């Protein structure tokens, strides 16, 4: 029993260190994509103003 | 005295042994309910991820 918990333990582990990498890769993803928002935001405000 | 200081100390043993079984048999399910929890937790992140 000890084995299969140290065992499952890793996976757990490995599993989740894949879940908190996923989390800086999506968190990058909003910090890129809020600035291309931004800048959307403005060539819409241009377009109208054009 | 050197009778029953024999017997009492088979008594002991039983007795200590019996204490050991108690724990082992509590630490099985103690690792069983981790293991179990673990597996479910992981289950779920891996449904997560």
């Amino acid at each position: 029993v000890e084995k299969n918990r140290k065992i499952v333990a890793e996976n757990l582990e490995k599993v989740q260190a894949e879940a908190e990498r996923l989390d800086q890769e999506e968190a990058q993803y909003q910090r890129e994509y809020s600035e291309f928002k931004r800048q959307q935001l403005e060539l819409d405000d241009e377009l109208k103003s054009v | 005295m050197e009778g029953k200081w024999i017997t009492d100390q088979l008594r002991w043993k039983i007795m200590s042994c019996k204490m050991r079984i108690e724990q082992l048999k509590q630490t099985i399910c103690k690792g069983n309910e981790e293991m179990e929890k673990n597996s479910e937790g992981l289950l779920k992140t891996k449904e997560k991820n």
